[PDB]
RNA sequence: UGUACAACGGGGUAUUGUAAGCAGUAGAGUAGCCUUGUUGUUACGAUCUGCUGAGAUUAAGCCUUUGUUGUCUGAUUUGU
RNA sequence: GAAUGUUACCGCAAUAGUAAUUGAACUUAGUACGAGAGGAACAGUUCAUUCGGAUAAUUGGUUUUUGCGGCUGUCUGAUCAGGCAUUGCCGCGAAGCUACCAUCCGCUGGAUUAUGGCUGAACGCCUCUAAGUCAGAAUCCAUGCUAGAACGCGGUGAUUUC
RNA sequence: GCAGUCAAGCGUUCAUAGCGACAUUGCUUUUUGAUUCUUCGAUGUCGGCUCUUCCUAUCAUACCGAAGCAGAAUUCGGUAA
RNA sequence: GUGAACAGCCUCUAGUUGAUAGAAUAAUGUAGAUAAGGGAAGUCGGCAAAAUAGAUCCGUAACUUCGGGAUAAGGAUUGGC
């Protein structure tokens, strides 16, 4: 049970609910519903109207929180030696003097 | 339908009526197909008896090499434009109404097959199967 | 599907098997290189948190970081990058490629391990395995064992042991710089 | 009350549409439970 | 209640719901769950 | 005279697609006063931008409601 | 809709109407039959045609929500907000209505016809028939379904004082 | 226009599987004629559109009998609107 | 005022606001509109209706009584500042 978005407006489309356009190059176009539809095939660019989700995104509007970091690091830090000498002989006989 | 078309076909809304004029997706030199009836369709006076994806009709050529003009033939639906659904619910449809000359026994009369072509017809003609590109 | 995961820290990896896709549902519509905690994909795994790094889909095409979606598509690819060992010189080849967002078309789900949890995983967490090889250069083995440039290399590099059924040898690498 | 879409897997063995989703419309009655207040009787008579 | 018994088959399959509909049906409804609509466009003038 | 009912007001839902006001170093440019410029300056300029998915309408046969106000005995008729 | 005391609620059912239709694919089965060429059917399955009764989750249509946005003229000094052009024009447009252009649903018992039979005389034999009798059809009667006789009916509640 | 009876003949053989001469018996009233009873102080005069209903001398659909019915296809017939 | 304009559309002067009224918004109509996919299959017939439409620029056939045909056909383009 996928859930596509409007190759357009930009929200969801739950099933059955909206309609579906493949053109003559064999791409799909799904729209949530009529309006974008409407305004797909007005020619109308979704970077200009501004409820779009790519209107949006290409104008930096509403994101705040995104707008910074998280947590993502770790830890690691071994001796798993190098392969055919006694894994143990490296351990100890790197004694190091600095 | 009838002969040919191994499987069933679930009801899928009726987009090309008898005279209706649709593009020829083949290399067999048809541009065009001009439907003059459809295979299996009944009777209701005063209905026109219409066409959909993997119908076979009965069609001539209007522009086309001459030796496939001023003759009836075969021919089989393979895209819409009349918006139908599926039993998972989708409203899709093609951008323009077309299908491929063929014959009787259900196979393609052409190398190939330019452009999409539904499921529901590939599903129907195991001929059409091979040649369609690309499906849905 | 499957997970292949790793372990980083010990160079450990086993390809774990998960049906009950509600399970796996704590996958979806998560973005490569995404971290997800453990106990949403089992017990065993609790507390392990995982860092999403590649994976297959059906047909086995793979995913290619920075690419969102969850499907596939067609991309020109250069040298330099994912999925596209170039063949001749300056050859670019237009191929298929998956979409780094997780969806229930893969078949394989490649993990790594971040953390560890309240459990020793079977061959992951309790076995270990040997950096196959060890440095070679110069001062790559000096700050490899940490030395200042006094302590003379020549002996402190590594010597693999090989036997000759009845004549166990010894050969090192070749220091150069 | 009103009517609604379901998906559900389709068990059918025989259909192109086995095994596969279906979308599928459906009615919601409201049925809050019912009070028993009364019983009535009836008889067979040669004229009802 | 029924006054026959259908052995019918296309009625005597068990059906399992998987997901239904909960999106407005005063027009056009995309949301399903109010926070679903929240987890969307996030934050609002007067909402927080 | 109450789980009342109504007029509004509030919240959900829904449509449109970013209100007026103000600000800005945006803007093809342009005027005038010199104290004639090592951003001279004050204006003025379709359109743009920010507060602003803002404003506006949303039951008239949508949903909801601890708020506000108000309303709750006129008429006629019937018998084995 | 007056009148069979008033008023109310729950029901019975005379009579009347009545409804479903046709095809294909799989499978049977490359089977039975045939020297071969050829080449079925009953059971089961999946769909379809014509018909019919609904219904608006979805999709489409509809637009005076004159609901939001835009445009053209002109008029209110400009601004804001607006007026006029038989709803000025335009894109979107909820609600409602609505479409095999959308979705849903369309029951099973009996009695018979033709026909094939059992038993069986008349006629020491024979015969489905004369007595008797079995099986049987898109038919018929029910079942179901829609009305409910405003002069067909039952059950039940309440029954007034200036 | 439709349906009979006799059965010489056709059907290799074989009258009546399916047909039928010479004759002869009928039915029908969607043909056309014959009539001129009714309306000339007016019954609006073709066809199509549309919608209903009825007839059966049944094209298809249900179940059957028959064949010059091996199968397939077809044909003749019964109950059937 | 817009515009080629005494055209349409809005306004100034002047003159009107006269034509039974109230309440609703069933069927069917008269007048005004729009429709998915098809595209005249409708019908005696495209009846009706839809399509076209200004201007600047490019481009233009047969045939001709050389005056035409001809806005033939076919294209592009158009606000604001
Ligand atoms: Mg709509
Ligand atoms: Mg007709
Ligand atoms: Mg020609
Ligand atoms: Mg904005
Ligand atoms: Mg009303
Ligand atoms: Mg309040
Ligand atoms: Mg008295
Ligand atoms: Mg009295
Ligand atoms: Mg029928
Ligand atoms: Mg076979
Ligand atoms: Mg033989
Ligand atoms: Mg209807
Ligand atoms: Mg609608
Ligand atoms: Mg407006
Ligand atoms: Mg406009
Ligand atoms: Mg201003
Ligand atoms: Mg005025
Ligand atoms: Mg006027
Ligand atoms: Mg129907
Ligand atoms: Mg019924
Ligand atoms: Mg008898
Ligand atoms: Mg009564
Ligand atoms: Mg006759
Ligand atoms: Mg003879
Ligand atoms: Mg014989
Ligand atoms: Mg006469
Ligand atoms: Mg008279
Ligand atoms: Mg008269
Ligand atoms: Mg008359
Ligand atoms: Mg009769
Ligand atoms: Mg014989
Ligand atoms: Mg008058
Ligand atoms: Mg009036
Ligand atoms: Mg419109
Ligand atoms: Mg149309
Ligand atoms: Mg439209
Ligand atoms: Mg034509
Ligand atoms: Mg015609
Ligand atoms: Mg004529
Ligand atoms: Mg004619
Ligand atoms: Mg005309
Ligand atoms: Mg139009
Ligand atoms: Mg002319
Ligand atoms: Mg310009």
């Amino acid at each position: 049970m996928k859930v596509e978005i409007d190759s357009f407006s930009g929200a969801k489309i739950y099933p059955g609910r909206g309609t579906l356009f493949v053109r003559g190059d064999s791409k799909i176009f799904r729209f949530q519903n009529s309006k974008s539809a409407s305004l797909f095939k007005q020619r109308k660019n979704p970077r200009r109207i501004a409820w779009t989700v790519l209107f949006r995104k290409h104008h930096k509007k509403g994101i705040t929180e995104e707008v910074a970091k998280k947590r993502s690091r770790k830890t690691v830090k071994a001796q798993r030696p190098i392969t055919g000498a006694s894994l143990d002989l490296i351990k100890e006989r790197r004694s190091l003097k600095p | 339908s009838g002969n040919g078309a191994q499987g069933t076909k679930f009801r899928i809304s009726l987009g090309l009526p008898v005279g209706a004029i649709m593009n020829c997706a083949d290399n067999s030199g048809a541009r065009n197909l001009y439907i003059i009836a459809v295979k299996g369709s009944g009777s209701r006076l005063n209905r026109l008896p219409a066409a959909s994806l993997g119908d076979m009709v009965m069609a001539t050529v209007k522009k086309g090499k001459p030796e496939l003009r001023k003759k009836v033939m075969p021919a089989i639906v393979v895209r819409q434009a009349k918006s139908w659904r599926r039993r998972d619910g989708v409203f899709l449809y093609f951008e323009d109404n077309a299908g491929v000359i063929a014959n009787p026994k259900g196979e393609m009369k052409g190398s190939a097959i330019t452009g999409p072509v539904g499921k529901e017809c590939a599903d129907l003609w195991p001929r059409v199967a091979s040649n369609s590109g690309v499906v849905v | 599907m499957k997970l292949n995961i790793s372990y980083p820290v010990n160079g450990s990896q086993k390809t774990f098997e998960i049906d009950d896709e509600h399970r796996i549902r704590v996958f979806f519509d998560k973005r490569i290189g995404q971290e997800v905690d453990g106990e949403a994909v089992g017990d065993e795994f609790k507390g392990y948190v995982f860092k999403i790094s590649g994976g297959n889909d059906k047909q086995g095409f793979p995913m290619k970081q920075g690419v969102l979606l969850p499907t596939r598509i067609k991309l020109l690819l250069t040298k330099n990058v994912s999925c596209y060992r170039p063949r001749r010189d300056g050859e670019r080849k237009r191929k298929s490629v998956r979409g780094a967002i997780v969806g229930p078309d893969l078949a394989v789900l490649a993990l790594v391990i971040v953390k560890k949890g309240e459990q020793e995983l079977e061959g992951l967490t309790d076995t270990t395995v040997p950096k196959r090889l060890g440095p070679k250069r110069a001062n790559n083995i000096r700050k490899f064992f940490g030395l200042s440039k006094e302590d003379d290399v020549r002996d402190f590099v590594i010597r693999r042991e090989v036997t000759k059924g009845e004549k166990t040898y010894t050969k090192a690498p070749k220091i150069q710089r | 009350a009103g009517m609604t879409t379901i998906v559900r897997d389709l068990d059918r063995p025989g259909s192109k549409f086995h095994k596969r989703e279906v979308v599928e419309a459906v009615t919601v009655v409201d049925t809050p439970p019912v009070v028993v207040v009364g019983v009535v009787g009836y008889v067979e008579t040669p004229r009802g | 209640k029924s006054l026959y018994t259908n052995t019918s088959r296309k009625a005597l399959e068990e059906v399992s719901l998987k997901w239904i509909d909960t999106a407005s049906k005063f027009g056009k409804g995309r949301f399903q769950t109010p926070a679903e609509k929240h987890a969307f466009m996030g934050t609002l003038k007067k909402d927080l």
